[PDB]
């Protein structure tokens, strides 16, 4: 009974939590990459175009 | 007026030039086709316009004309029994003009200018009138439609049209300064309509559903949110509230949903019967439709138009219920518009001012004293459809900080077809305490005690279910087995409700009270029988369980006799047994 | 009509290129690009200004240079020529024939983006369709004018079920009382991102069945440009709308894999440097998918109809992925396959618990199918769900704690799976299916069968599983 | 001058910001008046300046403004508020204007709303113990006069009722410390950020019922009010509180309704300016901005006044790791955390004692202040409750029957502790009654395992039966 409970209930729940957390962290990294792109584009624009 | 030309096009965003003198949040006419647009930016000689219609085929150099006025609606007789576009255009006139497809550039009037209305004056020459006062009545479908002074108007009257039939655009009252007042007036949709006072809600908003009326009530003039994944039952619940609730006027807003869900309402509703007047159900309902494949930028306008109309019907003294089909689509529209502006976004790309808009929208609801002196109320029920199916998405979190009730749906209960699929463990309501004086005098004196007993039984069953899952139902003692069985009987017979059954779709308060009394009487008898030593199976094999299970299918007329018969049967069965 | 050329091209960067003085290019137009070697590419205009216009190319930009490249003009609205002689033909994702036959003669030219249908002009779907699959026909019934996708996993036989639905699709006019008279039926098949082996399988199945005469096929292989994948379903839906709402056909539309459509959509959006969404997909995916699914339905005063059966593959098995989640918010139900049933050999492996059909209530009842259809379906759902829960309890704890009633529920669940779901290649009617369902309900005590009436069983009682 | 200058060179309007290009004369941080073409006047604040152009944030909405007729006029260079002793009993909006229909206040002084830091030499240690009448606060998370003690709340949890009950029941005990004459009542300063009509009506009714409006000053900013006005409300409230406490020797209690809304407005302004974000969305300088609000409380050497703050904030997904609760817990002197699980069982007030904390507890307890056994009793209660929770987690896995006697005793102690100690309703408890109940609960355990209490206190107080108090 103990082996069946551990194999059925616990492990899939832990695995689902792991993959959910991984997806959230990946999303945050993608968003900060987009922000870095925008600020680099802003930096390079004001240094060259202005006279 | 201010006139200029176009030089930039990107999706629904049009940038005009030569617009020096245009004001923020005005309305512009765009291009040769004559589209509708709104200005939200100013920069030098240029203006940034979002377009409420399709922008395909536009070219650089087409003229832009500014009307100088913000987005406004026409409020007056003729809005009932009607179906409107996202910017208040009647859809059947568009069908008559264009056909079966909605093309852009169609110009229609919101109110019919050619219908005759019966006019009955109230004021006399020389009287002093103020904003929100009543001057004249017009007969509508069962209702009495009052003609109101616009809120920002003061003056003295010496001209009254006599009792006769006139159109909506004839001056019926002329003020001393020369202002002419007609049967209709316009109001900008972004400004809240003035009131005198706001009151505490103290009467229930009866929905006809047992679980919502008993466990998680919402008061007349409150707000509520109903989140849940796809297939949980938001639309069916909202349509049942539209059919069965005791509100005088129902305003339904479809914001980016299916067109079939609106065609069903259009077709089925005229055949039904109004609960409190007996006429057709469509005579009290106003529909605003903006389906998913219609232009994206028009979703915000539909929400504001709906809440403005609901505020207008409040000032006449009615009690109005507003249902928003989805606010997630409105959030997506805001995200798209901000993406065209290249603003820095918050979490998940939503603009940082997202919570302010939701706060301003839900704040329109309340029970007020109108300017004319009558008492009205507006209640708002808004469905949230989180694409990020977890309950931590920003729209849900920003919604939960202002709403008074929270009806949470569960996908697990929807899979096993346990509709309404309301999660009674995660849901809550903050209006329970204030409604108790009304419950004690209008239903029964012991009603809150029965409600508390039902909640206690549900909590105990919730604990014992985890015990059962970790151990098994055989190892339980007889008292725990009885609690589990009574909880299952409650969950199957009282909480569950079929919205497509002819009889089960509507339930009065006294029917729910009778069912609760029957369940608790059975529980008390079975509890006393365990002390006598009777087996648990002898209780479960009793034929009286079938009587409780079929009780929710009994009609309202036949119910009191059924209830009395069932009480006698319970007493006799538990007396004679063992 | 005379043509116009612009040679002022001074920017090339990935998929985009800028035109120096294209003041009269309408927004959303279609342009063709010619380089120094004479090769012609296509492109669509999505920008315009007083200083430049932005054109993204429908394919790679190799070989372009700023000295010799010129941009010409095609008509400013993406249009497709349609005619009744398209029946029996094959086309690629852009509309050119790939059967080698001469091109069609267009009756009319229509925009491929369509127009929104007026909700006043719609009418309620009311005609039930019998497909011969008992799980679909009894519990998740299909109505004309419905968009009902099939949720599949990787390695599950979705294409075979799609082909079986295409063959076995038929209406039952005798139940409605009108009597049997012919109706024009047709199939529009749109495959995107399809490999050569499955392409050969589809072509061979359609030629073997004999339905190629009444069908139109749009094909798009995996080596084609990514724009053709985007433009493929719009052209198929334009053809379907034309046929149904002009010539009063009853058309059935099948979309092979929407997962490839979403991946192609992600490739296009990411190249233009715009904000991402929940999983890398663009934030406007909901509206873009809604412009496709919402074209189905029926129209008041017109005899035609359009029915959609999309097929999509979930990433591993998961819901809450953006593709099936956003699909579930637009369509009117889902048919979800189960890997557990496929593993043990049950065909077709349809799982009834997550499957759903919202328009079932409109197409069933007295005078449509039977007087007991809805109540039978509800009782089957409740009994099966309880049997599944008790089976989980048995697997965790053991067989010791069971009463006789729970063993009855377990026997009901096993019998229901083995007999009801597994049908192989049968073509079961609605009435024999309801008889089988009533036979399954006879396993349970008559007291437990709430919310039904006993005249329904009073004339079809006592049957066992006669197929065995 | 005889007439003041006006600037018309405005070419930008987008969101809350507004650019003017001929305005080098405006000081940084100045307050300006924005005049509409129709005559309406809106306020704004300058946060950037150059010889080229200036950047102004607008408090009210931007509807109706145009680039041709709008003009900007100048008010004084520092945002200053006029304060007086006559303002007790008045109501004000988010920016300090009266909304009670009474004539405005004639100022005795005009003070800058941003304030100034307190000199660490000039401070002194908070000492006086405050009896709030709640056992889980009085015994285990003691509040002393001069403390910043925020309340961490959820969505449906009753933080407002707890705050009102604390404000109603709060008093000091001069008899225990021997300080002599009884105190004067607290003066309440109530600052509300974006708040619904329901909460506002409840607070107004509760203050009217007890007659506390004669001592109170209310700054109200409703949910339908402009968002950027929320920047100024806490600063004005704390300016008034500091003036009253340190110039007129009052004992001021300050309640801030929802710091979450203040953080939302701050994020709006930061995102409009393309600032570098913090963790989730909020700007990187949010720690410094919150610090200028909280750190204005305390006591001052040589003066009788005091300022006590009870901010209320809502953890969004009941999440303690969210940026707003994290920064609040880094700045403040403790926290009171409400529990949803206790709320679902009908327990009021639903204070969870384990995540709660009071940093300044050790200054206000001990002999000569409350009693000699306070700290040891608190420690023993904490350890016993932690053991009970751990044993709950154990019996969730192994089952009740496998327990020994010791674990069963701890489990029953945890259940009785929750039901009797935490659940108290609207009743008022003195410190002696709470200590008596706590000693009665500890008597359920043998003397062997309570090692954190000295043997003299055990010999004196142990052995009480709970049935005498609850039966
Ligand atoms: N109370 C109910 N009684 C009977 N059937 C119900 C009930 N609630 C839901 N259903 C069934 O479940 C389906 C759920 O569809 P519904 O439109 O209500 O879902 P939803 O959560 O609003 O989804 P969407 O996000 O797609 O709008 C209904 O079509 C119906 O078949
Ligand atoms: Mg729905």
């Amino acid at each position: 009974r103990r082996v069946n409970a551990l194999e059925q209930v616990v492990i899939p729940g832990i695995r689902a939590q792991i993959r959910f957390i991984q997806q959230v962290l990946e999303q945050r990294e993608r968003e900060d990459t987009f922000r870095l792109k925008r600020i680099k584009g802003k930096i390079e624009a004001r240094e060259a175009e202005e006279e | 007026m201010i006139q200029g030309v176009i030089q930039k096009i990107a999706g629904p965003a049009v940038i005009a030039k030569g617009m020096l003198g245009a004001r923020m949040y005005d309305i512009c006419k765009v291009g040769e086709e004559g589209l509708v647009g709104e200005i939200i930016r100013l920069d030098g000689d240029t203006a940034f316009v979002q377009v409420y219609e399709d922008t395909s085929g536009l070219k650089v150099g087409e003229p832009v004309v500014s009307t100088g006025l913000p987005l406004a609606v026409e409020l007056g007789p003729g809005m009932l029994n009607g179906i409107y576009d996202g910017i208040q255009r009647p859809l059947e006139r568009i069908r008559e003009k264009t056909g079966i497809y909605i093309t852009r550039g169609v110009v229609v009037h919101a109110l019919d200018r050619e219908k005759k209305w019966a006019w009955t004056p109230m004021v006399k020459p020389g009287d002093e009138v103020r904003g929100g006062m009543v001057l004249g009545t017009v007969p509508e479908f069962g209702f009495t439609h009052k003609i109101l002074v616009p809120p920002d108007v003061r003056g003295r009257v010496k001209e009254v049209k006599p009792a006769g039939e006139y159109t909506v655009e004839e001056p019926v009252v002329v003020l001393e300064d020369g202002t002419e007042l007609k049967m209709y007036h316009t109001w900008p949709v972004r400004r809240a309509r003035p009131v005198q006072r706001k009151l505490d809600p103290n009467t229930p908003f009866l929905t006809g559903m047992r679980i919502l009326d008993v466990l998680f009530p919402v008061a007349m003039g409150g707000t509520a949110a109903i989140p849940g994944p796809f297939g949980s039952g938001k639309t069916v619940t909202q349509q049942s509230l539209a059919k069965w609730s005791n509100a005088d006027v129902v305003v339904y807003v479809g914001c980016g949903e299916r067109g079939n869900e609106m065609t069903d309402v259009l077709v089925e509703f005229p055949e039904l019967t109004d609960p409190k007047t007996g006429g057709p159900l469509m005579h009290r309902t106003v529909l605003i439709a903006n389906t998913s494949n219609m232009p994206v930028a028009a979703r915000e306008a539909s929400i504001y138009v709906g809440v403005t109309i609901a505020e207008y019907f409040r000032d006449q003294g009615f009690s109005v219920a507003l249902m928003a089909d989805s606010t997630s689509r409105w959030a997506e529209a805001l995200r798209e518009i901000s993406s065209r502006l290249e603003e820095m976004p918050a979490e998940e790309g939503y603009p940082p001012y997202l919570a302010a808009r939701l706060a301003a929208f839900y704040e329109r609801a309340g029970k007020v004293i109108t300017l004319g002196g009558e008492e009205g109320a507006v209640t708002i029920v808004g469905a949230v459809s989180p694409p990020g199916g977890d309950m931590s998405e920003p729209v849900t979190q920003s919604t939960l900080r202002i709403v008074g009730a929270f009806w949470r749906l569960d996908a697990s209960l929807a899979f096993r077809r346990h509709f309404p699929a309301i999660n009674w463990n995660g849901s809550y309501s903050l209006f329970t305490s204030a409604l108790d004086p009304w419950y004690r005098e209008n239903v029964a004196e012991d009603y809150p005690e029965l409600r508390d007993a039902i909640s206690e039984l549900l909590q105990r069953e919730a604990g014992l279910q985890e015990i059962v899952q970790l151990v098994g139902p055989d190892a339980l003692q007889d008292a725990e087995r009885l609690v589990i069985e009574v909880g299952r009987i409650i969950r199957e017979d009282f909480l569950q409700q079929n919205a497509y059954h002819e009889v089960d779709a509507y339930c009065s308060m006294k029917k729910a009270y009778g069912i609760m009394k029957m369940i608790l009487a059975f529980y008390k008898e079975a509890e006393a029988a365990i002390k006598r030593g009777v087996s648990i199976d002898e209780i479960l094999q009793l034929p009286v369980l079938e009587r409780i299970g079929r009780a929710r299918y009994v009609s309202e007329e036949e119910f009191p006799a059924y209830f009395e018969e069932a009480m006698k049967e319970i007493q006799g069965a538990f007396k004679a047994l063992a | 009509l005379l043509k116009k050329e612009y040679t002022g091209i001074t920017y090339i960067s990935g998929p985009l290129l800028f035109v120096e003085n294209a003041k009269d290019l309408a927004y959303g137009a279609i342009v063709d690009i010619k380089d120094g070697t004479g090769r012609v590419r296509g492109g669509q205009v999505i920008e315009v200004s007083e200083e430049y216009a932005v054109i993204q190319v429908f394919e790679e930009t190799t070989g372009l240079d700023l000295a010799t490249t010129s941009v010409s003009l095609v008509e400013d609205v993406a249009r497709l020529g349609v005619s009744k002689e398209m029946l029996g033909r094959r086309f690629n994702g852009i509309g050119k024939p790939i059967d080698g036959l001469p091109p069609i003669t267009p009756e009319k030219r229509l925009p491929i983006t369509g127009l929104p249908l007026n909700p006043v002009a719609r009418r309620k779907p009311e005609q039930f369709i019998q497909t011969g699959i008992s799980t679909i026909d009894v519990m998740n019934t299909l109505v004309r004018g419905q968009k009902l996708p099939i949720f599949s996993g990787s390695g599950l036989p979705a294409n075979e079920i799609a082909a079986q639905i295409a063959r076995q699709a038929t209406v039952r006019p005798d139940l409605s009382g009108e009597g049997e008279k012919e109706e024009p039926f047709a199939v529009v098949f749109a495959a995107m991102g399809i490999t050569q082996r499955e392409l050969s399988y589809f072509i061979q199945e359609f030629e073997r069945t004999g339905a190629l005469s009444r069908s139109v096929l749009f094909l798009n292989k995996a080596d084609d440009p990514t724009i053709e994948r985007i433009l493929t379903p719009r052209m198929a839906l334009t053809v379907a709308e034309y046929l149904a709402f002009e010539h009063d056909y009853h058309v059935l539309v099948i979309l092979t894999d929407m997962t490839n459509y979403c991946e192609a959509l992600r490739e296009i959006g990411a190249a233009r440097e715009e904000i991402p969404g929940r999983r890398g997909y663009p934030g406007y995916m909901y509206t873009d998918l809604a412009t496709i699914y919402e074209r189905a339905g029926v129209v008041e005063g017109k005899k035609g109809s359009v029915t959609q059966i999309p097929i999509l593959s979930m990433p591993d098995d998961d819901r809450t992925h953006p593709i099936p989640d956003l699909t579930g918010y637009i369509t009117e139900g889902q048919i979800q396959l189960s890997r557990e049933l496929h593993r043990k050999g049950i065909y077709p492996p349809i799982d009834p618990l997550p499957s759903l059909s919202r328009l079932m209530n409109n197409g069933v009842g007295k005078g449509k199918t039977r007087e007991d259809h809805k109540q039978v379906s509800d009782q089957l759902y409740s009994a099966y769900a309880n049997g599944v829960d008790i089976r989980k309890l048995v697997a965790i704890i053991g067989e010791d704690a069971l009463t006789e009633n729970d063993r009855r529920y377990l026997q009901f669940a096993d019998a229901f799976e083995r007999f009801f779901i597994n049908q192989g290649q049968q073509n079961r009617s609605i009435e024999e299916s309801l008889q089988i369902a009533w036979a399954l309900l006879s396993m349970l005590p008559q007291g437990e069968l709430k919310r039904i009436s006993k005249d329904h069983i009073g004339k079809y009682y006592g049957q066992k599983l006669e197929e065995i």
